[PDB]
């Protein structure tokens, strides 16, 4: 669902949101800072409300066949947030759900590689007929999550739950991945593994029963 | 003029200008339907209805 865009400090940003325009549009853009409330940036495309800098510009809604675009030039640290677009298309019915937001992130220091540690399910858990693999990921930047569980050759899609990444008073973010299986399944496959990719760099660590 | 069945034709001395448009930006789509024969159908409409 989320879409991330990396922009160096003081450079232009490109934000895509919404479907292709079928009629004359009235695009609305919103700013949702982390933890805060969504704040308005642009209404009726390039036109803005009081107290908004001119660095934010909206693509015109007169053309057809293109997607809306919020352009931010020379991004400051405060502009980094989540941005949603509200589409008012003449050909399309009323939209009550905003479009998939774009997560703008200023680099704000050098990229860090994830530190992964995989642990087998606890022996005490086998007595309770519950088996859980824990894949820990930390010391990574930016906060991009890539979960990949491979039981030997073939993966398992269901039974996996992961949380949102959050920083813990450091550049890094906190990612924890889990997997609920059965005791007879842990002894079924020869070895499990959880692969973690970050910005195109994959890290893999395996685990085997005893 | 007394008989209603006959129409009443009028001729103007000053022209009244009229502006007509079809605001829909249609498109032509030629789909071959026969050898040497081609049928022309309306395609996607660009812009506001
Ligand atoms: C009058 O009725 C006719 C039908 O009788 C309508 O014609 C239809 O119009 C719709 C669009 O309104 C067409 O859907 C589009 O089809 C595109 C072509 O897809 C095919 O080729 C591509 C590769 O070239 C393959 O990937 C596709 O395979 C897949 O799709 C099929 C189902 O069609 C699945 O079964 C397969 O599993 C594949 O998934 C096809 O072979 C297609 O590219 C296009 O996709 C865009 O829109 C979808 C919407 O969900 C997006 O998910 C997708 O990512 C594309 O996104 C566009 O827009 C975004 C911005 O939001 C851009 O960033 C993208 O780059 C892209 O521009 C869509 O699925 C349909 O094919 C067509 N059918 C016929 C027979 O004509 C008329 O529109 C209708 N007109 C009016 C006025 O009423
Ligand atoms: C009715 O709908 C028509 C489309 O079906 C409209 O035709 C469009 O008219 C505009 C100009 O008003 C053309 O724009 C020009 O395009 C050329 C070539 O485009 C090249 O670059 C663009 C990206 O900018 C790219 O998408 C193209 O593929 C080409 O690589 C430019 O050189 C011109 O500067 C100008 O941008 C459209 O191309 C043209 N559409 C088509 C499909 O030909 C028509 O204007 C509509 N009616 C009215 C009254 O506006
Ligand atoms: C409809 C009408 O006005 N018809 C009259 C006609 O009765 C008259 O005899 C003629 C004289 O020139 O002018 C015309």
């Amino acid at each position: 669902a989320p879409t991330f865009v990396s922009v160096a400090p003081g450079q232009t940003a490109r934000i895509t949101c919404g479907e292709e325009s079928l009629g004359s549009r009235s695009v609305i853009w919103y700013q949702q800072r982390p933890g805060q409330a969504p704040s308005l940036i642009i209404y009726n495309n390039n036109d803005r409300p009081s107290g908004i800098p001119d660095r934010f510009s909206g693509s015109p809604g007169s053309t057809f066949g293109t997607t809306a675009t919020l352009t931010i030039t020379s991004v400051e640290a405060g502009d980094e947030a989540d941005y949603y677009c509200h589409i008012w298309d003449s050909r399309r019915p009323t939209n009550w759900v905003f479009g998939e937001g774009t997560t703008l992130i200023v680099l704000s220091q050098p990229k860090a590689a994830p530190s992964v540690t995989l642990f087998p399910p606890s022996s005490e858990e086998l007595q309770a007929n519950k088996a859980t693999l824990v894949c820990l990921i930390s010391d990574f930047y930016p906060g991009a999550v890539t979960v990949a569980w491979k039981a030997d050759s073939s993966p398992v899609k269901a039974g996996v739950e992961t949380t949102t990444p959050s920083k813990q008073s450091n550049n890094k973010y906190a990612a924890s991945s889990y997997l609920s299986l059965t005791p007879e399944q842990w002894k079924s496959h020869k070895s499990y593994s959880c692969q973690v990719t970050h910005e195109g760099s994959t890290v893999e660590k395996t685990v085997a029963p005893t | 003029i007394t008989n209603n069945a006959k129409n009443i034709l009028v001729q103007f001395n000053t022209p009244v200008q009229i502006n007509c448009t079809r605001p829909n930006n249609n498109t032509r789509k030629s789909i071959r339907i026969g050898p040497g024969q081609a049928f022309y159908a309306t395609g996607d409409i660009i812009g506001d209805i």
